[PDB]
């Protein structure tokens, strides 16, 4: 009966301006307390901002008050203003409400990604199975998150294991995807991996087949 | 105010608008005392401009406020192992109110679009919660008895004044006496005349 | 400066087993306590509201209480759906700012033997000037997966990064892959590149060896 | 004048001749966590003479118990730190006063 939805997220340059929207179904935003929590990849949740009854708001100690809270009771929604984006600001955003220093209902969430570096396409390198068998594809030097890897356009789903993204020393993400296939079908069935993500708008299809020697 | 030193764990003054040096000579025609209990980890919440969970909901301090506030440790008086439930605090309300007022009404809070009509259901909870205190808590969760002191300057005839009368008298000597404001020099000598009481 | 860290980092338990997680606070906080279940792919869900009372839509078997700076949480009758990250948020009385690192729980796979495979770098990647060697480990349990590298029968340290997936919902398996990253000029300097795996399910360590250029 | 500073910190005689200069230093001398480098005195045995600096670190004694160089019962530290912050009002705004 109660569901929270978020919209307006997406790719944005550092220092840009954007307004978030969060409408409460069956609840009045002018009465209850709302909370904002962030969770960057690789670490846990972190509280962002809270709104009081009116004319007062408290922010994080590390930040310098770069979010302003504006609420309109006519539309029963909430607005936030993005200012002074940094590289650390890239995190998932959850619309939350609170009461008595406790949190009960959270929204599905919206994504805000600050990209100091330009978006680059992913480099796909095949992993040829040497003479069951293990084969896969290697995704290297791609940014930002996320990427979805499918085999045979989603036809191959058994044994597929998509490894989580890791951060290299150069600031670029790396990802690997493998699938376990019996060796009797190595020469009869052709296996292709789909590497594509909308930030780069690059569609790469790679064929993995065994070969002699190296 | 000379009985101000009674407790070893006595907390500092942190007076707002009136220095503690000049409280004795200055006279206040009316003194208002407001006492209520505050937890130990928001002892700095009582200040003009500063907001929080209790500052704008239970007792708001105006910017043009004169007086002082004081606190002391009382963890061995209002604490028990089972738990104290006599003290209650308000948590949910529509908005902030004017300073210097008392609120008694404890109606059901309205949070959703559909009214609850006094029924404790969804989107409506009891705003009045208790002070859960235990004797095994840390240094930031002790019950502190706090009294708020305020004065009024230039509003009525003043009667409350500190003791400035030199605590001794003179006989058979000319001194610069100060008899309730007037300054004069002369020998205090017994008079045989009869003086009316007024 | 809350300075909270959840210990231990990770535990392994199954249905009918005993498991618990302890979250402590550096400073004294009152009886207020809460616990959250954070699973990937969706927003986390709450567990309890007060110190002991539970939520309406949570299992009644979750147990956790405390009075001092130390708090703990445990499950009575474990279910496969309760395998997610655990977080603690007791109280702050001003803004509710308290949390820890977190702890992830996984379910056993009868101590399965790992499937070790080695992936030579592709010729396309060698043209770019970077050589990546990946040692694949699959269908294994527990976390004690050694990917100790051996290049020309010599020890290697500080050159590979390991990544572990989440547990599968069908067979409850692990998946680990470590990529050995080196420059092109250092790749042809050596000849033998191998990775050995030590596991409880293997009586002896299993080493997969491939040679650069040599068939 | 009579006040916290006009009695125990800095006095100006009736025959003083000169000028008093003031400027706002909130953009320079303030700190986000508070500037505790500047301190002021609140306790002294007697009134301070004009054009005299008090550098004594002795603990002020109110009762008969000797403070022994530390605070305690009827013993308080005369030195107190300022609350210079840029996000507060005029009262917490530092001012550069040159006499
Ligand atoms: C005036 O007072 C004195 C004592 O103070 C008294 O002896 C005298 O009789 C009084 N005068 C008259 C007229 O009664
Ligand atoms: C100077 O020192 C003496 C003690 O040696 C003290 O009695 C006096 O009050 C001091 N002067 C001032 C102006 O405080």
């Amino acid at each position: 009966e109660v569901q929270l939805v978020e919209s307006g997220g997406g790719l944005i340059q550092p220092g840009g301006s954007l307004r978030l929207s969060c409408a409460a179904s069956g609840l009045t935003v002018s009465s209850n307390y709302m909370h904002w929590v962030r969770q960057a990849p690789g670490k846990g949740l972190e509280w962002v901002s809270v709104l009081y009854a009116g004319g007062s708001a408290f922010y994080a100690d590390s930040v310098k008050g770069r979010f302003t809270i504006s609420r309109n009771n006519s539309k029963n929604t909430l607005y936030l203003q993005m200012n002074s984006l940094r590289a650390e600001d890239t995190a998932i955003y959850y619309c939350a409400r609170g009461l008595g220093d406790y949190l009960d209902s959270w929204g599905q969430g919206t994504l805000v990604t600050v990209s100091s570096a330009s978006t680059k396409g992913p480099s796909v390198f095949p992993l040829a199975p040497s003479s069951t068998a293990a084969l896969g594809c290697l995704v290297k030097d791609y940014f930002p998150e996320p990427v979805t890897v499918s085999w045979n356009s989603g036809a191959l789903t058994s044994g597929v294991h998509t490894f989580p993204a890791v951060l290299q020393s150069s600031g670029l993400y790396s990802l690997s995807s493998v699938v376990t296939v019996p060796s009797s079908s190595l020469g009869t069935q052709t296996y292709i991996c789909n590497v594509n993500h909308k930030p780069s708008n690059t569609k790469v299809d790679k064929k993995v087949e065994p070969k002699s020697c190296d | 105010y000379s009985v101000l030193y009674n407790l070893a764990p006595f907390f500092t003054f942190k007076c707002y608008g009136v220095s503690p040096t000049k409280l004795n000579d200055l006279c206040f025609t009316n003194v208002y005392a407001d006492s209520f209990v505050i937890r130990g980890d928001e002892v700095r919440q009582i200040a003009p401009g500063q907001t929080g969970n209790i500052a704008d909901y239970n007792y708001k301090l105006p910017d043009d406020f004169t007086g002082c506030v004081i606190a002391w440790n009382s963890n061995k008086l209002d604490s028990k192992v089972s738990g104290n439930y006599n003290y209650l605090y308000r948590l949910f309300r529509k908005s902030n109110l004017k300073p210097f007022e008392r609120d008694i009404s404890t109606e059901i809070y309205q949070a959703g679009n559909k009214p609850c009509n006094g029924v404790a259901g969804f989107n409506c909870y009891f705003p009045l919660r208790s002070y859960s205190f235990r004797p095994t808590y840390g240094v930031g969760h002790q019950p502190y008895r706090v009294v708020v002191l305020s004065f009024e300057l230039l509003h009525a005839p003043a009667t409350v004044c500190g003791p400035k009368k030199s605590t001794n008298l003179v006989k058979n000597k000319c001194v610069n006496f100060n008899f309730n404001g007037l300054k004069g020099t002369g020998v205090l000598t017994e008079s045989n005349k009869k003086f009316l009481p007024f | 400066d809350i300075q909270m860290t959840q210990s231990p980092s990770s535990v392994s338990a199954s249905v009918g087993d005993r498991v618990t997680i302890t979250c402590r606070a550096s400073q004294g906080i009152g009886s207020w306590l809460a616990w959250y279940q954070q699973k990937p792919g969706k927003a986390p869900q709450l567990l309890i509201y007060a110190a002991s009372t539970l939520q309406s839509g949570v299992p009644p078997r979750f147990s956790g209480s405390g009075s001092g700076t130390d708090f703990t949480l445990t499950i009575t009758s474990l279910q496969p759906e309760d395998f997610a990250s655990y977080y603690c948020q007791q109280a702050n009385s001003v803004l509710a700012l308290t949390f820890g690192g977190g702890t992830k729980v996984e379910i056993k796979r009868t101590v399965a033997a790992p499937s070790v495979f080695i992936f030579p770098p592709s010729d396309e990647q060698l043209k770019s000037g970077t050589a990546s060697v990946v040692c694949l480990l699959n269908n294994f349990y527990p976390r004690e997966a050694k990917v100790q590298w051996k290049v020309d029968n010599a020890l290697q340290s500080g050159n590979s990064q390991e990544s572990v997936t989440e547990q599968d919902s069908k067979d409850s398996t692990y998946s680990l892959s470590s990529t050995l990253t080196l420059s092109k000029a250092d790749y042809e300097k050596h000849k033998v590149y191998a990775c050995e795996v030590t596991h409880q399910g293997l009586s002896s360590p299993v080493t997969k060896s491939f040679n650069r250029g040599e068939c």
